[PDB]
């Protein structure tokens, strides 16, 4: 349901 | 540490910062024996 | 929230997002207290009779948010945990008495017009403001009907939503419950009579109760969303935990590191 967040946060 | 820092705690810069008021808060500090 | 609003922008910039991170979802709200600080109810991390349980690298904090769902791309920011602190006599076994947790950030995040944080009462301010009849201000992204019984009407909100409620009377609060409550909480909420509505409901929990204070205009934290019975139900009222009866062991925890 949430927008794709930045992968530099994983 | 002045509190964690902050100092300026609660206060909001888009409202209290400049003297504006949100929409309800009105609500809230007529019910603490209003006041006044 | 249930019966609340749309939040203004920039309305309550101490809002944060317990968010996890695979699968992507909400978990809970939380607060901002310092630059390196968040503040949320233990149960949002630690309960065993769901088997939950998540540590550090489980979660990412969301802070800067109005939107539920976009990621905020120049507004909000998105960081990481470094420690967890749970109350070590959160009693999750009966009544989640003290039910609160801090989360060390691993690294400070910046104030800005959307990031900003809430302060801690102290005991004149505890005094003064936490009395029946006096209201708090809750927010939250939590849905916006019933859902331990997950409902329709509209379900869950594109924005931050608020509501304002009454503290109520102590007696009123245990006569409401068959759970034992403790002097660690409070409730809130409106009387079946008084006309006006309004709850917290599943995935605020976590969350600001905050108050303002009418002698120096600061926003203060009086609870912590914690537990409730349904949502919004008739009779039955929304349990916070009491902030200022557990700040000597806040103050304890972020004065041993405190570094
Ligand atoms: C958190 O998101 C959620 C709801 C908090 C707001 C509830 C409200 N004010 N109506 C959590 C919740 C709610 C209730 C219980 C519960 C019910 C009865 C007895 C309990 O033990 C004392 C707990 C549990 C929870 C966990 C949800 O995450």
């Amino acid at each position: 349901d949430f927008e794709e967040i930045p992968e530099e946060y994983l | 540490t002045f509190g964690s820092g902050e100092a300026d705690c609660g206060l909001r810069p888009l409202f209290e910062k400049k003297s504006l008021e949100d929409k309800t808060e009105r609500e809230l500090l007529e019910s603490y024996i209003d006041g006044r | 929230i249930v019966e609340g609003s749309d939040a203004e922008i920039g309305m309550s910039p101490w809002q944060v997002m317990l968010f996890r991170k695979s699968p992507q979802e909400l978990l809970c709200g939380a607060s901002l207290i310092s630059d390196r600080w968040v503040l949320t109810a233990a149960h949002c991390l630690l309960y065993p009779p769901w088997d939950k349980n998540f540590t550090e690298n489980d979660l990412l904090v969301r802070i800067g948010k109005h939107s539920r769902t976009r990621y905020e791309r120049n507004i909000e920011k998105i960081s990481m945990l470094e420690k967890i602190y749970i109350h070590p006599r959160y009693n999750w076994r009966e009544n989640l008495d003290r039910d609160i947790a801090l989360m060390k950030l691993k690294k400070p995040v910046a104030f800005s017009d959307y990031i900003h944080p809430v302060c801690l009462p102290d005991r004149e301010t505890a005094a003064s403001l936490l009395q029946a009849g006096y209201k708090g201000r809750v927010t939250g992204w939590g849905n916006l009907k019933e859902t331990w019984t997950a409902n329709v009407g509209k379900g869950q909100p594109s924005v931050l939503q608020v509501v304002n409620l009454p503290i109520v009377e102590r007696p009123v609060c245990k006569d409401s419950t068959r759970i034992r409550i403790t002097d660690n909480m409070f409730c809130a909420g409106y009387k079946p009579d008084e006309g006006k509505r309004g709850d917290a409901c599943e995935g605020d929990s976590g969350g600001p109760f905050v108050m303002k204070s009418p002698f120096n205009n600061r926003w203060y934290q009086m609870g912590i969303v914690s537990w409730g019975e349904g949502c919004d139900r008739d009779g039955k009222y929304g349990f916070y935990t009491h902030v200022f009866r557990l700040k000597k062991w806040i103050q304890k925890v972020i004065d041993q590191f405190g570094e």
